[PDB]
C-alpha cells in the first residue's frame, strides 16, 4: 500500500518558510535514502537532496541554490524537508522517494503543490452541470461540475468517490485575478442516469476542505 | 580448538563485519561528494571485497578523506586477517612437522 | 555532474507502432540508468532499472537498453495508457541526475 | 615484551613515517612532470597507503623516475611491514601451540 | 597540459539577479577546479576551492557546482560589489592552468 504521504498542498507568503513531511511506511531498511524532488509546472523533474534517516546525514545538489534543509525522525518515520524564505521560484509540486541505496527511486508521494503568493486561501465553489431541457442526448450523456473562486492550487475531483473514473476529464485551472477555476466532465451511458446516481467529489488541501455535488436532472 | 584456528574464525568474522560495516560508511562518506562512484551499498560490498584482497582493479575507489579512512580500516583488515591465515597454516605445519621428526 | 540528455523532447508515433526514447549520458555510465513514466496529474512510475531491468508491475511492452552513454526506453506496440513524460535518471555518479524528459504523443 | 612484538611496533611507526616521508618525496618528484597527479600532498598520502597495502586503484600513480623510485619504497615497506606481521603473528601461534603441546 | 575554457567572456546581468560563471576542463578533472576573483586593481581573491567548497570570509552568495570538464561559480542575487573578473584554475595535473576569465557587468 501507500509508501510515502506527502500532504496535498501548502501556501506561503514570499519570504516566509515551510517545513513539508513525508512519512513512511512499508519496509524500512538502514539502508535506505529519502529523496526530494522539485518539479516547477511545466518543467522536468530536479533533485533538491537526499537523507540517510538511519544517520541523518543529508547532502544537497550544490548545483541550485539551497532552499532546503533535510531532517527525519526515526521513529515516526517521517523526513522533513524545510524550504526557507521562498519566492515565486520555489512554487511547485516537490516529490519524496525512497531510495534503497542502490541509486533508483522505488517509490514516490503524490507530492506537495507548494505556492508563494500573499493571496488568502479560498475554498472552492463546486457548481453542478446538468445538460438543459432542450439538450438531447444519444447512447451517452455528459455531465460534469464547476469548480470555482479557489487558491492555491490543486483541487482533486473525483466522480462517485473515485468509483466512476472512464468519460472523465477535468481540465487545467485558469488563473483569475487571485482565484483558481476549473471543470471536471463525467460521460456515462445516458441510461444510467439518473437512474444511478452521479457525484462529484471535489477537495482542495489547502482549505482542508471537501465537498460533494449531486448532479440531478435539472428542475 | 587450537588458538591460530580459533583466531582464524575469529579474524574470518570480524573482517565481514568491516566489510559490510565498510560498505555501509563508504557510502555513507562518499555521497555528497561530486564525481564519487563508491555511492551505493552492492557495488560498495565489492568494493570492499576488492580492497581487502587488495586487487583494487580500479572500478571503485573513495574519493572523500572519510571514505578513504573507511578504506585505509578495510585493507588492513583484509591484509591482518588474511596473513594471520597464513600464519595460523605455518603454525599448523611447523607442529605437524614436529611429531614428524618425533620432536 | 552527469549531464543526460533526452534526444527529442517530444516523440510522436501511430497506435500500436514502436517506440524508442534516447538518453544520452555526458560521460560513461555503464547501465546505472533508469527511467521514470509520468502522466499528466501524476508522480513518477519507475519503469526500467538500470537500463534494461524490468520491474514487474510494469507491462512486458516496455524494455530498456544500452549501456556506456547511449540508453533507449522502447515501448512495443504503443497504447493510449502509454501516453506520458519518459524521464531517465542516473546512479552512476554522485549526485544523481535527470534527463529533461521526453513527451510521448499518440 | 617479547621480539615479535617490539618489532611489529617498530615496523608500523617506520611504515607511517614511509608514508608520510613517502608522499611528501612523491609530491617532490611529481611536480615538473606534465600530467602528473601524484602532485598535492593529501591525495599523495592517499596514494602511499594503498600503494603500501598493495592495492593500487590507478586513481593516482608516479609518471617520473624518481616518483616511482618513491614507490618502490613505500612498496616494499609497506609489503614488508604487513609481512613482519604475519610473521609475529605466526610466532605467537607457535609458542601458544608448544605450551597446548607441553613442549 | 590542461586548458580551461570560460565560456562568455563577458556576463550581463541585471542587480540582485542570479549569475552562473562556466568553466570547462579539456579532460576529465575530478572537482579539482578552484575560483578566483580580482576587481579592477587588484590581486586575485580565493572565491571557491575545490569546485564548491566554500572560503569563510567570503560571502554565502558565491557557491560553485560541478565534477570532471564542466564547472559553475554561481552569484546568487548580484550586487555591484562583485563587479569583477572571475577565473579558473586548475590543481589536478601538473602544471597549474588558469581560465582565461570572465567578467562580471551589471
Ligand atoms: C548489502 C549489499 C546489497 C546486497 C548484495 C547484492 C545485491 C545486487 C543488486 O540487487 O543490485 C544490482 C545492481 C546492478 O543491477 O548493482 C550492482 O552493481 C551489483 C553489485 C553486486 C556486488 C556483489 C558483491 C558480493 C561479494
Ligand atoms: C599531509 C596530508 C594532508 C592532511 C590530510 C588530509 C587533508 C584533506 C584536505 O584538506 O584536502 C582536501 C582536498 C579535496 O577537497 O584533497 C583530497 O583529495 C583529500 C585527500 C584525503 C586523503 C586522506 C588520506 C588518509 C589516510
Ligand atoms: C608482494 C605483493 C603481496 C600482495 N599481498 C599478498 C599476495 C596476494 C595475492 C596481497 C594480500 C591481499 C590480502 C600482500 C599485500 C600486503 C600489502
Ligand atoms: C572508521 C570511522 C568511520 C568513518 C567515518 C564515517 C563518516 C560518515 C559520514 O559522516
Ligand atoms: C628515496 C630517495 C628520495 C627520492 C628522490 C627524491 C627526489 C626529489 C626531487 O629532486
Ligand atoms: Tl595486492
Ligand atoms: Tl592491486
Ligand atoms: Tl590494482
Ligand atoms: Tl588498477
Amino acid at each position: 500500500q501507500v509508501q510515502l504521504q506527502q500532504p496535498g498542498a501548502e501556501l506561503v507568503k514570499p519570504g516566509a518558510s515551510v517545513k513539508l513531511s513525508c512519512k513512511a511506511s512499508g519496509y524500512t531498511f538502514t539502508s535506505d535514502w529519502i529523496h526530494w524532488v522539485k518539479q516547477r509546472p511545466g518543467h522536468g523533474l530536479e533533485w533538491i537532496g537526499e537523507i540517510i534517516p538511519s544517520y541523518g546525514r543529508a547532502n544537497y545538489n550544490e548545483k541550485i541554490q539551497k532552499k532546503a534543509t533535510l531532517t527525519a525522525d526515526k521513529s515516526s518515520s517521517t523526513a522533513f524537508m524545510q524550504l526557507s524564505s521562498l519566492t515565486s521560484e520555489d512554487s511547485a509540486v516537490y516529490y519524496c522517494a525512497r531510495e534503497r541505496g542502490d541509486g533508483y527511486f522505488a517509490v514516490w508521494g503524490a507530492g506537495t503543490t507548494v505556492t508563494v503568493s500573499s493571496a488568502k486561501t479560498t475554498p472552492p465553489s463546486v457548481y453542478p452541470l446538468a445538460p438543459g431541457s432542450a439538450a438531447q442526448t444519444n447512447s451517452m450523456v455528459t455531465l460534469g461540475c464547476l469548480v470555482k473562486g479557489y487558491f492555491p492550487e490543486p483541487v482533486t475531483v473525483t466522480w462517485n468517490s473515485g468509483s466512476l473514473s472512464s468519460g472523465v476529464h477535468t481540465f487545467p485551472a485558469v488563473l483569475q485575478s487571485d482565484l483558481y477555476t476549473l471543470s471536471s466532465s463525467v460521460t456515462v451511458p445516458s441510461s444510467s442516469w439518473p437512474s444511478e446516481t452521479v457525484t462529484c467529489n471535489v477537495a482542495h488541501p489547502a482549505s482542508s476542505t471537501k465537498v460533494d455535488k449531486k448532479i440531478v436532472p435539472r428542475d | 580448538s587450537a588458538l591460530h584456528w580459533r583466531a582464524a574464525g575469529a579474524a574470518t568474522v570480524l573482517l565481514v563485519i568491516v566489510l559490510l560495516a565498510g560498505s555501509y560508511l563508504a557510502v555513507l562518506a562518499e555521497r555528497g561528494a561530486p564525481g564519487a562512484q563508491l555511492i551505493t551499498y552492492p557495488r560498495a560490498l565489492w568494493w570492499s571485497v576488492e580492497t581487502a584482497t587488495t586487487v583494487g582493479y580500479g572500478d571503485l575507489y573513495p574519493v572523500t578523506l572519510w571514505g578513504r579512512c573507511v578504506a585505509v580500516v578495510v585493507m588492513v583488515a583484509g591484509i591482518t586477517s588474511f596473513g594471520l591465515v597464513t600464519a595460523a597454516l605455518a603454525t599448523w605445519f611447523v607442529g605437524r612437522e614436529q611429531e614428524r621428526r618425533g620432536h | 555532474d552527469i549531464l543526460l540528455t533526452q534526444s527529442p523532447a517530444i516523440l510522436s508515433v501511430s497506435p500500436g507502432e514502436r517506440v524508442s526514447f534516447s538518453c544520452r549520458a555526458s560521460q560513461s555510465i555503464g547501465t546505472d540508468i533508469h527511467w521514470y513514466q509520468q502522466r499528466t496529474n501524476g508522480s513518477p512510475r519507475l519503469l526500467i532499472k538500470y537500463a534494461s531491468e524490468s520491474i514487474s508491475g510494469i507491462p512486458s511492452r516496455f524494455s530498456g537498453s544500452g549501456s556506456g552513454t547511449d540508453f533507449t526506453l522502447s515501448i512495443n506496440s504503443v497504447e493510449s495508457e502509454d501516453i506520458a513524460n519518459y524521464y531517465c535518471q542516473q546512479s552512476n555518479r554522485w549526485p544523481f541526475t535527470f534527463g529533461s524528459g521526453t513527451k510521448l504523443e499518440i
